[PDB]
RNA sequence: UUGACCUCAAAUCAGGUAGGACUACGCGCUGAACAAUAAGCGCAGGAAAAGAAAAUAACCAUGAUUCCCUCAGUAACGGAGUGAAGCGGGAAAAGCUCAAAUUUGAAAUCUGGCAACAUUUCUUUUGUUGUCCGAGUUGUAAUUUCAA
RNA sequence: AUUGGAUAUGCCAUAUAAAGCGCUUUCGAAGAGUCGAGUUGUUUGCAGCUCUAAAUGGGUGGUAUCAUCUAA
């Protein structure tokens, strides 16, 4: 496989292919507009283990955000927005400079009949998803809220419950 | 009794003088230091009476390992495995065997399932018992050591005595068989006229397939490291219409000693066969005596030796012949012309990769030839490191060595 | 019958078993194949301008020197000390050929 | 022993007027190379065995196996009269 | 409860498969060559093993001959 | 905010209605899953047997149901806990033996082809 | 900027004349089309249907895991890279792998002959590892040729920061 | 000149979807006075959220989440005040899907058009079969998820 | 008049198939601008900023080596 390749490589940030391509991409990427649609991801193991499908129905957008709330969740939610019809499924870091960090977010189009036929994807058609990322229900958005499980992470204590035979 | 009917199924029908002055004290739970020489039927001898022993305590694999075997090489202890299985063949008591070179991470899921009857050598078997979690070994009853003269010329000095202090030692019946006595092994068990051919690696296998061919209507054996690679030598030539019988038949006693018999009787045939099978049995009046590989103990060899001997050396093993000559034996040297060599290597690559089972016959014998060669007690004479693995590969049918674990 | 009594008591007698390791401690281990994709990329990537530091100061001794920069980049002692075995072995690696 | 020295690049250095009593510039460092040469300190040598040392399945030595469940299943619709054959497809 | 779970059992007990036509016609090449005791020289077999099925699957294509 | 309680003996008829909802669904079979039998995990109370969550793989297979029927019959199966005594296997296999013992499977129908 | 070598080696690619005898290999060596591979299957079909052994199929290699992993267990004989692959991190760490594995290599000029081969719109890198007995002069005279118009030349720009 | 591919486009092209309202109970981003409150803003459902341990513990060990009782007005913080949690007892119980290893003896995968055949809470809804095109090898299926 | 889950009984069933449990002289991939370190706020969490990893590693506990867990 070349995503073992593709997955160590990614893990040296900034070596001397990697800061090359970054500062490259970084000039081509602010040319083009805040929110665009992107072609196919610049980092297909990123996407791929994220639970993107180079399949119809599912959507890739990159975005730039002003450095200086998290940079991830402001990008989700900014291209939820941009593209309504979709759900946003989750994001990545793909770039950053002195000025912008950009992301790309994977999309599902829910009414797409190759993502309502799948059972692996079925689930996000359903209306309880809609908008995921503006109720912090996305990995960072989870992340962002201390939703975890350990030590590491109100209203029931300030009630007073007043039992009938007490 | 099933351990009897294996027996007679295994092809044994009269007991042996070692057999018969160590079977009923066994039967009796008595302790044994044991004197025989090699090939003498001692594996019978150490083996059924245990295997009663395991019959009669009713061992399930839920109690772990309660016999325990060491073997000083990986080809005898492979062919222990074998007789075990044999012996074991209407029983419900699992075996098992675990060696050097092996795959470690297979084996500690095998011992954790529960293995009755161990047959391992000093080197795994500490490995082993220190740090696979889940090794069940508290209920072990009969600890037996095979060849510990060999043993200590191996080089397991500090691992037998470090073995031992975690084996348990009360209620356990011991074991020792040492063919010749020097010090060592009374202190482990107190605490308890030749022909060679300087041929390259990758041109082994075509100078034998062309000298088999030129000696078709004579009477030859060739004696191989590895079990492994007896079948899968046989194999190929049969494949190639070379038909030449082989001892390993179907790891059945039976099938070697009617496979042996019938070579003996034939006047005209080839058969492929161990140095290990091969010690302990008769040789027959056979015009040619082939040695493909080095042998596991040139000290045996030379006294097994002393119509024609022939031994195929690569040149990065010539250092064996000075070892010839501190042993005051003669010898003479053997030289082939390359044109008579059959050039049937790209044929035979070709066959091998188009079969699955002689592909994995193929990469079977590769793996035993190497970890067989890794294990030599001569490490200055044959050195693995030395040896060169394209080589090797290509004189079994490869264009590339496979991937193997040492 | 089936049916828990869910009192106190069971018997003060106790045995230990022995367990087998389950796969998910085997995390950590390194295999042969990922051995060969990280040393694979290590060398396609360049190094970091803070690696070629450390480099340049393992080469020229000064090792205390080089162990104060890789912790100041990295942060704890123990990936500063991962670091200099890493970087020394490419460059006797490097040294071995060119 | 250390001596509890002190070097000369620590962080921490020495030195109304503060006269009672007693005990930036742009500078570079040195023509250094930006662009070192590729260095190949691993693939200078040939790997001779395969990577992987997992055993070769028998599905590379047989017919494939989900062409024979598509052989299958077009029989059935022969069968079944839902594929037009070759021959009925040549004589329309 | 009991005797209509063992009453069903019984009648949907039929666990022996019979083989079919491509079945029958391959384990009869196999056995009309190779014996009929020896099945591991059965499976080692390209030619007329051609699907390469194992000692284990001939066994039971055998078996199921039988019945 | 205070918390009242009115709905009290509402709640006790409303989950009694569900485990007889629960019933109707599934006539014969009982509407809880088997619990094994733990100790709970602290000196003040290792005394106790308790029930537990589920049977563990090693409890499984010693008794002879493979963890991909235990759930079928009703056999809850813990992945996470472990038999770290020979008392805890025992005491825990032969309530999945005496709950097999007491266990009338109904068969079910399978589909067997014509042809081979 | 400049170019980092790992990057500036896919600038120097394969010439007119040895590109144009690798693809002349190829395109014998094509895989059997959609239409094709059904005609094949619904004959089989009627024979199967009515009453009723082959070799094994002889084509070119593609897909990415699927050549990366011919190359790394030594079975690929000829590793072609498209030298326009968008997203250059998908081929740069495959010269060096090829290098490894000793797999002579090339970088043939864009993906779409690439694709035209195995009748897709795009290919990243192909791989050759079985040829017909009839084809084995062939192959060997373009490894010759690739190592020599290829890995014999450059060489030495290929460890070079190119650009700039 | 033509073709393949990529890129940028355009179209009252075909087929879809978003907005707004209600928000008692969800979940978010916020945020005063005096409370992590009001207000403001964003997003849902019949529940929401959480969820099959990078969890506890120090025992003869427990075993996703949620809720109730208890722990306990305790430890801790800081004297006042703020104020949990593990265990224990109950209600309910259900577990799983991918990324990362070559189907490589065969992209085995999917949307759409068209044409038939069915089917309907329903002439209003759902599919099935065939064919063509497209998606997809920069990876769609089967297989695997560490409990292995 | 609508529909639930079953039962019984026909007709088809693409099984050259697909599973559970035995065994191993063969293998066993595990999520990075993330963990983490430093510094500022909000409230250990969260976030910004500078830097930036590892493979029996990493997290969290009891030791003050052992136990437990396997994140992005």
């Amino acid at each position: 496989g070349a995503y073992k390749y593709l997955e160590e490589l990614a893990k040296k940030k900034q070596s001397d292919v990697n800061l090359f391509l970054s500062r490259v991409r970084a000039w081509e990427y602010r040319q083009m507009n805040v929110i665009h649609r992107a072609s196919r991801p610049s980092r297909p193991d990123k996407a791929r283990r994220l639970g993107y499908k180079a399949k119809q129905g599912y959507v890739i957008y990159r975005i730039r955000v002003r450095r200086g709330r998290s940079a991830r969740c402001t990008a989700e939610e900014r291209v939820g927005r941009y593209c309504s019809n979709l759900r946003v499924l989750n994001s990545y870091w793909v770039n950053q400079d002195a000025t912008y960090k950009f992301f790309e977010v994977i999309l599902v189009d829910p009414s797409h009949k190759a993502i309502r036929r799948d059972p692996r994807i079925n689930w996000i058609v359903n209306p309880v998803h809609k908008h995921r990322e503006s109720r912090g229900l996305t990995s960072i958005g989870k992340k962002s809220r201390g939703i975890g499980k350990g030590h590491r992470f109100w209203l029931r204590h300030n009630t007073l419950s007043l039992r009938r035979y007490r | 009794e099933n351990i009897q009917k294996a027996i007679k199924e295994m092809g044994f029908e009269t007991m042996t003088e070692i057999q018969k002055r160590s079977i009923p004290p066994l039967l009796a739970g008595r302790d044994v230091l044991g004197a025989a020489k090699t090939g003498s039927g001692k594996t019978l001898a150490f083996l059924i009476p245990t295997i009663e022993m395991l019959y009669a305590l009713k061992f399930k694999p839920r109690n772990g390992t309660g016999v325990i075997i060491i073997s000083p090489t990986r080809e005898l202890a492979l062919q222990i495995f074998g007789v075990a299985k044999e012996l074991l063949k209407y029983h419900h008591q699992t075996f098992g065997i675990v060696i050097g070179g092996a795959n470690r991470r297979a084996e500690a899921d095998k011992l954790v399932k529960g293995v009755n009857l161990l047959v391992a050598t000093p080197g795994r078997l500490l490995d082993h018992l220190q740090n696979t979690k889940g090794f069940v070994f508290r209920n072990l009853r009969s600890l037996v050591i095979d060849e510990a003269d060999r043993i200590l010329e191996i080089g397991f000095e500090d691992e037998m005595r470090q073995i031992m202090k975690i084996l348990p030692s009360e209620n356990r019946q011991t074991l020792l068989f040492s063919a010749t006595q020097t010090t060592k092994v009374e202190d482990l068990a107190r605490i308890s006229e030749q022909g060679y051919v300087v041929v390259d690696s990758d041109k082994r296998f075509l100078l034998l397939f062309s000298f088999l061919k030129r000696n078709l209507k004579k009477k030859v054996i060739v004696f191989m490291s590895s079990c492994a690679s007896v079948k899968y030598m046989a194999e190929l030539l049969n494949y190639i219409d070379l038909p030449v019988l082989d001892l390993h038949g179907k790891q059945k006693q039976q099938r070697r000693t009617n496979t042996f018999f019938e070579f003996c009787n034939a006047e005209k045939g080839i058969l492929l066969c161990t140095n290990v099978a091969a010690r302990g049995l008769d040789i027959p009046a056979v015009d040619w005596i082939v040695q493909y590989d080095p042998p596991d103990d040139p000290r045996d060899y030379i006294h097994r030796v002393g119509g024609k001997s022939l031994m195929f050396l690569a040149p990065s093993e010539l250092g064996f012949l000075r070892y010839l000559k501190t042993a005051k034996v003669s010898l003479n040297e053997f030289e082939f012309p390359a044109n008579k060599v059959a050039n049937v290597q790209s044929q035979l690559e070709k066959l091998v990769s188009k079969n699955y089972y002689l592909q994995q016959s193929a990469k079977d014998g590769y793996r035993s030839y190497l970890q067989a060669y890794a294990s030599y007690s001569l490490k200055s004479i044959f050195d693995i490191n030395k040896l060169d693995l394209a080589k090797v590969a290509k004189s079994f049918g490869f264009a590339h060595p496979p991937n193997v674990n040492i | 019958a089936p049916g828990l009594v869910v009192g106190l008591n069971k018997g003060k007698t106790l045995t230990k078993r022995q367990l087998p390791e389950r796969p998910s401690r085997r995390k950590g281990h390194l295999s042969k194949r990922t051995a060969f994709v990280r040393s694979i990329v290590r060398e396609v990537a360049g190094f970091a301008p803070y690696e070629r530091r450390v480099m340049e100061l393992i080469r020229n001794s000064q090792d205390k020197r080089a162990r104060k920069l890789a912790k100041k980049r990295l942060g704890t002692l123990k990936r500063a000390k991962g670091k200099i075995e890493e970087l020394t072995s490419v460059i006797q690696s490097s040294r071995l050929a060119h | 022993e250390i001596d509890a020295g002190y070097s000369s690049d620590s962080s921490t250095e020495d030195v109304n007027l503060y006269i009672n009593y007693d005990i930036q510039s742009e500078i570079p460092d040195e023509n250094f190379d930006p662009y070192p040469d590729y260095d190949d300190f691993f693939t200078n040598t040939v790997r001779e065995t395969p990577l992987s040392s997992a055993p070769e399945p028998k599905r590379r030595f047989a017919p494939s196996k989900h062409e024979q469940k598509r052989i299958l299943q077009l029989a059935y619709a022969i069968r079944k009269g839902r594929i037009l054959t070759s021959e009925q497809r040549a004589e329309r | 409860l009991e005797e209509e779970a063992v009453k069903k059992a019984a009648r949907q007990s039929n666990k022996m498969l019979p083989l079919s036509a491509f079945e029958h016609a391959y384990i009869q090449r196999l056995i009309n060559k190779y014996g009929t005791e020896d099945f591991e020289s059965m499976a080692k077999d390209v030619k007329l093993n051609s699907k390469l099925f194992n000692g284990s699957k001939l066994k039971n294509l055998y078996i199921r001959m039988k019945a | 905010y205070v918390k009242t309680w009115f709905n009290q003996p509402g709640r006790k008829l409303r989950r009694r209605q569900a485990r007889q909802t629960k019933a109707a669904k599934i006539a014969p079979r009982p509407v809880e899953a088997i619990r094994p039998a733990v100790k709970p995990p602290t000196i003040r109370y290792n005394m106790k047997v308790r029930a537990g969550r589920g049977f563990t793989l090693e409890e499984l297979k010693a008794a002879g149901v493979s963890r991909r029927v235990a759930s079928t019959i009703g056999i809850p199966v813990d992945h996470r806990r472990r038999n770290r005594s020979e008392e805890s296997l025992q005491r825990n296999v032969e309530r999945i033996k005496v709950y097999l013992a007491h266990l009338i499977v109904f068969p079910r129908k399978a589909g067997q082809p014509k042809k081979g | 900027l400049k170019v980092p070598p790992a990057i500036a080696q896919f600038q120097k690619t394969l010439d007119k004349n040895t590109a144009t005898q690798v693809f002349k290999l190829l395109n014998k060596y094509r895989p059997e089309t959609a239409a094709e591979k059904k005609q094949r299957l619904v004959a089989e079909a009627e024979a199967v249907a009515n009453g009723k052994v082959s070799k094994k199929p002889y084509n070119v290699k593609y897909g990415l895991n699927h050549v990366v992993a011919l190359i790394e267990a030594k079975k690929a004989k000829l590793v072609l890279i498209a030298s326009d692959v968008d997203p250059i991190e998908l081929v740069v760490f495959l010269p060096a792998l090829c290098k490894k594995m000793g797999v002579p290599y090339a970088i043939v000029k864009n993906k779409a002959r690439l694709g035209t081969v195995i009748h897709q719109k795009t290919a990243a890198v192909l791989a050759v590892t079985e040829v017909r007995e009839e084809d084995k002069n062939e192959l060997a005279s373009i490894v010759s040729a690739v190592d020599a118009n290829f890995s014999a030349k450059y060489d030495e720009s290929r460890r070079k920061w190119g650009g700039g």
